[PDB]
């Protein structure tokens, strides 16, 4: 840990603060997530245990790389590959601009690649949103913050309830369905996709019911025809206003026929019919996909 | 979501070989024995019941333990400290609500301190290089069960019952991969409850056959057979509960006809 | 001779597979490329010439370098530091008298300090986890050389010269085992100097046949043919030398007709 | 390192300071060979480099277990399996009684096996002597101290000029022969074998020429007949006193025909003729090996 020179404070979270640093020896810029543990308290936090253990299996060009874990008696340093911005700020600086379709498609392509990889190694991210997706100065985007992540089983079990930041939380979860899985991450990605296009959160609810209600208004209140089982779900109320399903082209106006399709499949109610990352890679939306390299602002 | 079943099955099959502990570790091990280890895993079964932990957490703790012991020599007086740290880790990793470290210090009744339990946790982490997402017998059983026609909860719980029994005894199960044991556990359960045998669709899936499973099946059978008079009895007494359909009460096949 | 010669060959054949670097690691390296790598290896050749290090040390240095760069992201600027440290280590492991650090710092001509070189040395040791006894084309060439009757020094220098030309070019060489390059390098020399080929003796030993060693041989022959116009030329220079019987000056076969 | 309680001190010298420690969490007792790096001068010692790389590549029950390597900025402690004592101490202890032949045959049996493993893995020990061989409370003896070991290549090149401890140094070394091999270790071991039986060093030279002469006085001065090429080596003098060979029963008295046979073969002038570890293992002398427990004072 002496071959690193701190360079600044990046983004603090749970375990501790995150510095920027450079390996004085090889020149490689990295991010150092630190943990002082809970020495005479909780001990190594479960988030860090799930994050380090799962993250050390996921080696992929589209998942931030945990380069090393530095163990000392009183501190644990997690050395990550350094990425400049997160989608959240990138879009913010895209004032006027708008992320051009080519980059949205590139980004969507990369995210599915990295997410399909996670699902193939029984890992649910459960926290996809633009803050957690980091981009670099070469046109790449990668999934980050696997603190909420968890290794799943086949078949799945009942996992922690209410996961995923609200706006990006899937309908399965809000209805308090017994089991959720991989489809939850696909919902978050459908929302980020609509968001990259419109530059605005798709379902910016303030409570779970507001969220369901925004969801229903845009895709219609699901019934037993569209989602066999909805009406018997824990948090499904027969009093729910039944909204007609909005014409998809009105959901994200700038999108073509293809992108509409992909999005409609990503935002599919029934989690069993909602498209897989793996299968989304082969959609016509991506037939022209390239790797536009964006100029960053830092 | 079957869309990932085989990538995951194939992934687990690959990782199970990387978490494989030194199959000959007890021999080289100085102060502890198989019997002591059997005493330890049984206790952990109790701890799992006490804190109502998941079975997967049980399996995970044991996996961690066998791996730790495969490279670290441990004193009989120091073995439960390892067991508690592995159980604690297994808990944080798998549980929605894991017990607080105070609960774990309590269950090793007056024995160890919490700084001790905490320092061992850090050491189990150092030895295991943070590789905690280990494939367990339960993870395979869980997939196999999907090849029942139709699903029989008694076969399921019995399969689980037997897979757990294999945890107690390092001799002979420390040489069988989880997937194999999960195959033996499943077949022997299916047979004991429905007369049916290792399904063809599982041969396609796993590639394992009744004949690939014989060695392990022979062992698992004797274990099921001698179960009532095994020094340890927590799993038997655990699988009496309605939660597991009281399958420990079921009578094992006198023969397998293989 | 009588016992270990095979054990050893066999052992090496086992390790060479464990000692392999990611064949396309350079594509994942953001600031460095195979060309810069070539520049680096050629410089190293010059360094060995300079301090008269054993050819085996050159081979070890490049080994450790590909393994390091396969795991660690490095900037063009620190690239030579990884080289100096890799050479440092190879010298300590291989030579009876390795140059002191002062000498290794001096060759970088004020580019780096003695502390950086020393700090990189520890880093290359951490990353490579102290595993420095890497098999090399040289080791295998050495055994193969025994199976040549009569022993033609020119064939030896030529073989040495050929498998050394391979160290420079990650593409395509990085995808062959040392044993194979040793073979292709051997046959190509025997033929180029004495119109003969890969001996059955050697075939019974290695299990290599002129057609299993064909892909490599095909590349090795091109590399050989274009040696004159490769940007890197220290190996040609070093091999015009008298103790290498100007093998570089030799004329490579226009064809092989394999 | 905070997990080890430093208990005693043992072989401190050259580099090591070798302490006897116990892991405060497992209770395991290790032998810590601390090594001092030259952070601003020489860096990590070649001794440590070769020793660690080769030891962690030699897994056998008659080669000491290197358990871990603790990698700090300024220090480097080798964590080995603690074995009760070296053969040099057990031997001194055995003064007055002698190591029982059945235990001897056993010890030499185990050494030849470990050595055979080193040799079959192209590794030369080059410092075989009682002090560098360790034993345990059960009847096992292991090769230790690889600080002088080197990985060899076939055929052998020209390795480091005169290595090995004088008393156990083989003639080729002494005579400045051009290359050396696995046979230098066979000699050393041979000398050790006699030393165990006669309870005294076979050739206690007080110099290279004294050493040469003690060897000659015993085995007889070698000629071109017994060692085709002696006369032609860099340190051979035509002015060598031509001594006559002594009856082996004079040499190692307690030894029987096989013992004298196996020994005469581990002490062959011509290295090319000197028995191998693999062969010696076969040797009749061993026909009835067991695994006696030594009466320790441990
Ligand atoms: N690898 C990294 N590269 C660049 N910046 C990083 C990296 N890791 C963390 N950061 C910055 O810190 C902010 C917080 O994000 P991250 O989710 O990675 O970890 P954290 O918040 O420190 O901890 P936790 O995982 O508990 O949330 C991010 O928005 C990110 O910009
Ligand atoms: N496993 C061990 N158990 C007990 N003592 C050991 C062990 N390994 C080494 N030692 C002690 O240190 C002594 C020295 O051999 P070791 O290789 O440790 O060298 P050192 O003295 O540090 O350096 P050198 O290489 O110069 O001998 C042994 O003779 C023994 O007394
Ligand atoms: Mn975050
Ligand atoms: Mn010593």
């Amino acid at each position: 840990m002496e071959n690193f020179q701190k360079v600044e404070k990046i983004g603090e979270g749970t375990y501790g603060v995150v510095y920027k640093a450079r390996n004085k020896l090889t020149g490689e810029v990295v991010a150092l997530k630190k943990i002082r543990l809970d020495t005479e308290t909780e001990g190594v936090p479960s988030t860090a245990i799930r994050e380090i253990s799962l993250l050390k299996e996921l080696n992929h060009p589209n998942i931030v790389k945990l380069l090393d874990v530095i163990h000392t008696e009183n501190k644990l340093y997690l050395v990550f590959e350094f990425l400049h911005q997160d989608l959240k700020k990138f879009m913010d600086a895209s004032a006027l601009t708008g992320i051009p379709l080519p980059l949205i498609k590139s980004y969507l392509f990369q995210l599915l690649q990295g997410l399909a990889f996670c699902h193939s190694h029984r890992v649910l991210h459960r926290d996809l949103k633009p803050q957690n997706l980091l981009i670099n100065t070469e046109g790449a985007i990668k999934l980050a913050d696997f603190g909420l992540a968890r290794a799943f089983g086949v078949p799945v079990r009942t996992y922690t309830h209410e996961v995923v930041t609200l706006w990006y939380r899937a309908p399965e979860i809000l209805l308090g369905c017994k089991y959720y899985s991989t489809a939850v991450d696909i919902w978050s990605l459908g929302c980020i996709f609509a968001e990259m296009v419109t530059r605005r959160a798709l379902f910016p609810g303030d409570s779970e019911i507001d969220q369901l209600f925004r969801i229903f208004r845009t895709l219609g209140t699901p019934d037993e025809v569209v989602w066999p089982g909805v009406t018997s779900m824990p948090d499904y109320k027969p009093s729910f206003p039944k909204w007609a399903r909005q014409d998809f082209s009105k959901v994200v106006p700038p999108l073509d026929e293809d992108g509409r399709s992909l999005l409609s499949q990503m935002l599919h109610y029934d989690p069993n019919k909602r498209i897989s990352a793996k299968a989304a890679l082969a959609h016509p939306f991506f037939q022209d996909v390239t790797k536009p390299v964006p100029h960053l602002r830092l | 979501v079957p869309d990932y079943h085989e990538d995951i099955h194939t992934y687990l099959r690959e990782m199970e070989v990387k978490c494989k502990p030194k199959v000959g570790y007890m021999k080289k091990q100085p102060d502890i024995t198989n019997s002591m280890r059997a005493i330890l895993v049984d206790w952990l079964v109790e701890v799992g019941e006490e804190y109502k932990l998941q079975n997967e957490t049980l399996h995970l703790a044991v996996n961690y333990i066998d791996r730790f012991l495969s490279s670290m020599s441990v004193l009989r007086g120091k073995l439960q400290l390892v067991g508690t740290a592995a159980m604690l880790l297994a808990s944080k990793f798998e549980e929605i609500y894991p017990p607080e470290v105070a609960e774990f210090v309590y269950i090793t009744d007056d024995t160890y301190t919490k700084k001790q339990v905490l320092r061992m946790e850090h050491l189990v982490l150092k030895v295991l290089t943070f590789d905690l997402a280990a494939p367990t017998v339960n993870q395979f059983l869980t997939q196999y069960f999907l090849h029942q026609q139709p699903a029989n909860c008694k076969v399921e719980s019995l399969a689980m019952f037997l897979g757990e029994l294999s945890l107690i005894d390092a001799d002979p199960y420390l040489k069988y991969l989880p997937s194999v044991i999960a195959g033996a556990a499943f077949h022997l359960a299916l047979y004991t409850v429905t007369g049916q045998s290792w399904p063809e669709s599982l041969i396609r899936k796993t590639g394992y056959t009744l004949e690939s499973l014989k060695p392990c099946l022979m062992d698992l059978h004797q274990t099921y057979l001698k179960a009532p008079q095994h020094a340890q009895q927590s799993i038997r007494e655990k699988y009496k509960n309605s939660k597991y359909h009281g399958v420990s009460l079921l009578n094992p096949p006198e023969t397998l006809n293989l």
